[PDB]
RNA sequence: UGAGUAACGCUUGGGAGUGAGAAUCUCCCAAACCGAUUGACUAAGGUUUCCUGGACCAGGGUCGUCCUUCCAGGGUUAGUCUGGACCUAAGCUGAGGCUGAAAAGCGUAGGCGAUGGACAACAGGUUAAUAUUCCUGUACUUACAGUUAGACUGAUGGAGUG
RNA sequence: GGGUAGGUGGUAAGAACCUCAGAUCCGGAGAUUUCCGAAUGGAGCAAUCCGGUAGUUGGAAACAGCUAUCAUUAAUUGAUGAAUAAAUAGUCAAUUAAAGCAAUACGUGGUGAAGUGAAACAUCUCAGUAGCCACAGGAAAAGAAAACGAAUGUGAUUCCGUGUGUAGUGGCGAGCGAAAGCGGAACAGGCCAAACUUAUCAUUAGAUAGGGGUUGUAGGGCUUGCAAUGUGGACUUGAAAACGAUAGAAGAAGCUGUUGGAAAGCAGCGCGCAAAAGGGUGAUAGCCCCGUAUUUGAAAUUGUUUUCAUACCUAGCGAGAUCCCUGAGUAGCUCGGAAAACGUUAUUUUGAGUGAAUCUGCCCAGACCAUUGGGUAAGCCUAAAUACUAAUUAGUGACCGAUA
């Protein structure tokens, strides 16, 4: 029943749809594991249906890592925070950096 | 080990009668003894055959 | 980067000690054959911020239910600590 | 198929209770029982625990469930016919669906 | 049966408290022994015996509310510490090869093998349990890329040191 | 494919789901298959550590992900190439196989004791047993007479009964013990070397690839004719059919009363049977349930047999010539051992030495010679009957029933 659906998909679709089952497997391990997931029998779907996807994927002589590896899209959002706390931290390590080399060539020059 | 390198023929084992006939096992050993075979004039490797397969190789011209 | 390298958050006294005070310090269960790299690009693809560092724990197995009919042991676990920059704190649930 | 499924009326040829009338509510085939609402009413001292939200009250005095019944004491009941009667089922094809179907061997009532 | 007999394997008194029950548990005050050690740090080994709470089936040569016992939860953070990614000693393994009824034994080149050689971090603080590891302060070392200035660079080999 | 209305493996309740677009479950075929382990990239204290190469994706590179490959030996091929001109040794690359395990069991071969018995013990026995090792196979081994053996004889091997505890062999002591013949199980015989001839190798071939040949009442080759187009194989591919194996479907016949907690027991009156094997059901059920007898059914994989075609092999009786071939360090013999029932000996085998002949030939018939007769060594392959059960299915037991 399922398996005739993923083989009406295409190829390209089918591994956006395990990379996407993938995060949500983590996401639900991850409730699980701080006590708020209220269904816990997803998990279970989703791990069939992740290796239902890895069947059907399987029968034609192609992978779901090295096919996603040749075509992706990076990412995005988390950025603005990081790269703030980045540009903060290396400001403070120059700003020690500065201070410790210059306080050691005022000493030697005395 | 002490055996032939043309053929496989190798020790002989058997009894050490004696009078009282006292069994004691021995072993019958082959002669084996150095000789160099030419092939098409080249690679006269010095093998070590006993001296039937050397009365041989001589009684067929040195071919083996 | 197929990201099973991460298992399972875990939540103790000793965590929620570090957990707060500026830098905050998270810990994970990871894949026992994980290595400190593999750690460190797994939270970048799964949550997007660089880890400062990361420390690893390996707590080894140890009989459990001691004198119970059926005695059993325990479960080898890798730890690992990451702690993000200054003023930076995500939630590990909700995304 | 089976002899009895969930939800045909039921009777008791055997025991105490006999002529006791119901509808089977759940069937185990591996132990070959049968749970008949109704019948074989047995009341566990229920004690009190509390451990869990629900258990802070678990309100339970002498709750009167149902007992498992083999079901070899069970025999269906007959509701087309008009006089009723308590007989033993075949297992015809019949061509119309192709489907099998039980019926009654001292009547030709289906199910 | 011996027989409720021998034995119970080097260390005192009191006050207060918990508890259904206290010579034996907790706290306090003394008292007595160790003090080149019964003190403190670690190697080897042991493998959770470590910390917290609870319990007193069993174990504790008595008792027990207590335990190194049992249950539940938790605890071990390294570029610089101890070892690999560096090197060899005794010795082991050892393609070819030699020897030997067979299994195998010996052994060259290579490869292992510390109890040795080379190698960069110190002081303080913090939790019930970790700390040259976490935090603060101040440092050092090795790689890669860009850049500035100078210089011709010079090993799988030779020599010196080690 | 079968098959349904339940399922989420046991100590196991509950929570939460799945399931009539056909779930769980059973059968056939596939997918995935971490690490150690023959372990085989290198190491190592097993389930660990450290990598190289060729790709590809991020990085500004180190680097990090994701793939494939990288052991040794043997054979074949190609390239390169020392002492030393050529050439080999060696080196490298590619392809193909080998490694290991287990069935506490059967087979073959090598090696091979002792306790014990002889009332001691050394010959001998134990025993070619235990053990050790090598190689397998589904069986293995053996195998088509240079044979048995005393006859108007049998006509590969193997296994069973008898011959018989016989002939014999034994410090003639303890003991050991056949080969003929007869009755049975099964039955199968094939193929190379040499002659002769063809083609090719600096044709010094004495070598390679073909035709011809496979023997004993001798066969084959040389030359010359007749009759032959078949029968049969231990044989290749296909096609078709039948019988099965791995899930299953259908499958008859009972009520009343009594003791009893409970009937199936007991009693009354019945019924079915190609089903009266068995299990469960509140006691002891042919008719309560599941089943059994019987009739049936396979999409897929697999086994046996048969038919048809198709490869390969497979064919008789004469004449003349009087010429050629028929397995050599081989058979014998000597010196030390052994195998056969035999404690060494006619027959078989071999560590050392020596060494023949060529159908008017050679070997054998218990030393040996002659006559008579039998058979063709020094080349190979061979189904069946025979040995065993770790495992799968069905079943049985005057076998056990928690010290067995
Ligand atoms: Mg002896
Ligand atoms: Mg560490
Ligand atoms: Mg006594
Ligand atoms: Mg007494
Ligand atoms: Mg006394
Ligand atoms: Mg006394
Ligand atoms: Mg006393
Ligand atoms: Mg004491
Ligand atoms: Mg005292
Ligand atoms: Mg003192
Ligand atoms: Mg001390
Ligand atoms: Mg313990
Ligand atoms: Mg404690
Ligand atoms: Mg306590
Ligand atoms: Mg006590
Ligand atoms: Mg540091
Ligand atoms: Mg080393
Ligand atoms: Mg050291
Ligand atoms: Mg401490
Ligand atoms: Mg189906
Ligand atoms: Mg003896
Ligand atoms: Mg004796
Ligand atoms: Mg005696
Ligand atoms: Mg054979
Ligand atoms: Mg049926
Ligand atoms: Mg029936
Ligand atoms: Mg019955
Ligand atoms: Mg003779
Ligand atoms: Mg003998
Ligand atoms: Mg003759
Ligand atoms: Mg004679
Ligand atoms: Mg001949
Ligand atoms: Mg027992
Ligand atoms: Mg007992």
């Amino acid at each position: 029943t399922v398996a005739k659906e993923l083989r009406q998909k295409s190829s390209e679709e089918l591994v956006k749809l395990v990379i996407k089952l993938k995060g949500e497997l983590l996401e639900y391990r991850f409730k699980l594991a701080h006590g708020e997931l209220d269904k816990p029998h997803l998990i279970n779907q989703t791990r069939r249906l992740l290796a239902t996807i890895l069947t059907i994927l399987t029968e034609r002589k192609l992978n779901w890592q090295e096919e996603q590896a040749k075509y992706k899209l990076l990412t995005k959002k988390t950025n603005e925070a990081a790269v703030n706390a980045w540009k903060q931290h290396l400001e403070a390590n120059k700003a020690k950096l500065l201070k410790s080399r210059a306080k050691r060539e005022d000493a030697s020059k005395k | 080990a002490k055996k032939d390198q043309l053929t496989l023929r190798g020790p002989l084992y058997g009894n050490n009668r004696s009078h009282s006939k006292t069994i004691t096992r021995r072993k019958w050993n082959v002669n084996l003894q150095p000789c160099k075979v030419k092939t098409a004039d080249g690679k006269t490797t010095r093998i070590l055959v006993s001296t039937r397969t050397l009365r041989t190789l001589k009684k067929h011209n040195r071919l083996s | 980067d197929v990201t099973n390298v991460l298992l399972k958050p875990v939540l103790t006294e000793k965590v929620y000690f570090n957990q707060m005070g500026e830098t905050k310090k998270y810990v994970f269960v990871v894949n026992p054959k994980a290595s400190k790299t593999r750690v460190k690009l797994a939270f970048e693809l799964v949550y997007g911020i660089k880890p400062l560092k990361v420390n690893t724990l390996i707590r080894k197995p140890t009989t459990i239910r001691g004198g119970s009919r059926f005695p059993g042991l325990s479960k080898l676990e890798k730890l690992a600590v990451i702690t993000l920059p200054k003023g930076i704190a995500i939630s590990v649930t909700g995304e | 198929m089976q002899r009895i499924k969930k939800g045909d009326k039921v009777v008791v040829i055997t025991g105490k209770n006999k002529g006791g009338s119901g509808i089977v509510l759940k069937i185990m085939p591996a132990r070959q029982q049968a749970i008949v609402e109704g019948l074989n009413k047995v009341t566990r001292h229920k004690k009190k625990d509390q451990t869990t939200k629900r258990a802070a009250k678990q309100s339970t005095g002498k709750v009167q469930q149902e007992a498992p019944i083999f079901l070899s004491k069970l025999a269906l009941f007959d509701q087309k016919a008009k006089q009723q009667t308590i007989g033993k089922i075949k297992y015809v094809m019949d061509p119309k669906t192709n489907k099998k179907t039980r019926v009654f061997k001292k009547s030709n009532n289906t199910l």
